[PDB]
């Protein structure tokens, strides 16, 4: 009643006085990071975390990045809500990435060398997996213009770390930040040597990638486990993506194993002429032009040893019986 | 001066999870019955299938039942304990006013 009213104009009181620890956080900068599986997803985001974990069954993973903002010498906790790669598991994201918190998401998309062409395949299905889950939540459509507009100001914000609207730039355009991690590049010489996979191949592959980037209106991480590469730059572009950090790292695109390019870095024309490097490669190859997979293993199918049936060889032995 | 929490809210999140994610795994850990050991020939790495029952959850006799209830209750205490932290948190203008 005018008491509940009374008692919430205290706590506004209290939030009022609460400047002295305003801003310190949005509490809820909770991350998705979905995708397929295989590619130890977990392995990465622990590493991101600072732990270390493999224990990460079936399932929803829920780790706690605990970041830590020494700019404002306070801490915050953010919600690593991670999901397998089982499409029959996919009624698992309503459980942690909702619509309230959907403004306060961020999502992820991880990479593996083995079959990268399919891992970007597996890619547009994951996130056409978060699409659909984005559909189905339904909220008014007008907040959800709004968020996109405001997220496509920020794709035109990124001014260089020293207009007119693209022509698929996020086509998917779903309104929240997406950030793809190519992860698995400590493979690189296994891809150049075991897979044969072509220096103007894998050129291609990283033009690819940008290019599904862009549709996504989303930028680019190379990374590895063991050569760690910028992986706390990517905790700092994380940061300043959701929590607000004080974002400085220049683009870096002149080599390829830590290609990790943000929004603005790299428009249609400039990564054509990326994609100029392609020669061999046509300029529209398509993800099969350099993919490749053994059927390796034999698993089985030992030609089903078995004999006939009673009755039926017995009905043959008996025309047999009466030709002889 | 300042109403601390040790772990954060979402530390017992977590642990509640990874509770569940245990007690799920002690069941699903049981190693699968390698039939073809027997036969010899090629000295491939266990898959999922080969370390334990992978694909238990998929062909789980009640569909998506059993984990679509697991996420629920862990929700459900989550919901639980995040409503009586905020409340106790309120009490910081008690201190602040």
């Amino acid at each position: 009643s005018e008491e509940e009213e009374g008692q919430s104009l205290w706590s506004s009181i209290l939030s009022e006085v609460s400047t002295r620890a305003r801003s310190k956080l949005p509490s809820g900068k909770n991350i998705l990071v979905f995708g397929e599986d295989g590619s130890g997803k977990t392995t990465l985001m622990t590493k991101l975390q600072g732990a270390e974990h493999g224990k990460k069954g079936r399932g929803l993973e829920y780790l706690y990045l605990s970041v830590h903002d020494e700019d404002r010498d306070d801490h915050t906790r953010c919600n690593v809500w991670i999901l397998d790669g089982d499409l029959y598991h996919k009624g698992l994201l309503k459980f942690a990435v909702s619509a309230e918190s959907l403004p306060e998401t961020l999502v992820i998309f991880v990479a593996d060398m083995s079959r990268p062409w399919t891992v970007m395949e597996s890619l547009q299905k994951w996130a056409s997996v978060l699409r659909e889950h984005i559909d189905k939540m339904k909220i008014p459509p007008e907040k959800m213009r709004e968020l996109e507009r405001k997220f496509v100001k920020d794709f035109q914000d990124y001014m260089e770390p020293e207009l007119p609207l693209g022509d698929n730039v996020l086509t998917h355009n779903l309104g929240i930040p997406v950030l793809v991690v190519c992860t698995k590049c400590d493979a690189v010489s296994v891809l150049e040597k075991e897979h044969d996979y072509r220096d103007e191949h894998l050129d291609f592959i990283q033009s690819h990638l940008r290019r599904f980037c862009l549709q996504y209106g989303a930028a680019l991480i190379y990374t590895s486990v063991k050569e760690e590469k910028n992986l706390d730059l990517l905790y700092k572009y994380i940061v300043h993506k959701t929590y607000g950090f004080h974002f400085t790292t220049p683009a870096l695109v002149v080599e390829k194993d830590a290609v990790f390019i943000p929004a603005g870095w790299d428009n249609e024309k400039k990564i054509a002429i990326l994609h100029e490097n392609f020669t061999t490669v046509k300029p529209e190859d398509a993800y099969e032009d350099f993919i490749v997979k053994p059927p390796v293993r034999k698993l089985v199918h030992d030609k089903e040893l078995a004999a006939e049936d009673e009755q039926v060889f017995l009905m043959k032995q008996q025309s047999l019986l009466a030709k002889q | 001066q300042v109403i601390y929490l040790n772990p954060p809210i979402e530390e017992c999140r977590y642990k509640l999870y990874q509770e569940m994610f245990a007690w799920k795994m002690v069941v699903l850990s049981l190693p699968r019955i390698q039939s073809q050991r027997y036969q010899v020939g090629v000295h491939y790495e266990l898959t999922e299938e080969e370390k334990f029952y992978r694909n238990a959850l998929t062909r789980m006799p009640d569909g998506p039942v059993a984990l679509e209830e697991s996420y629920s209750a862990v929700m459900g205490i989550v919901s639980e304990v995040e409503q009586y932290v905020k409340v106790w948190l309120q009490y910081q203008c008690l201190w602040d006013m």
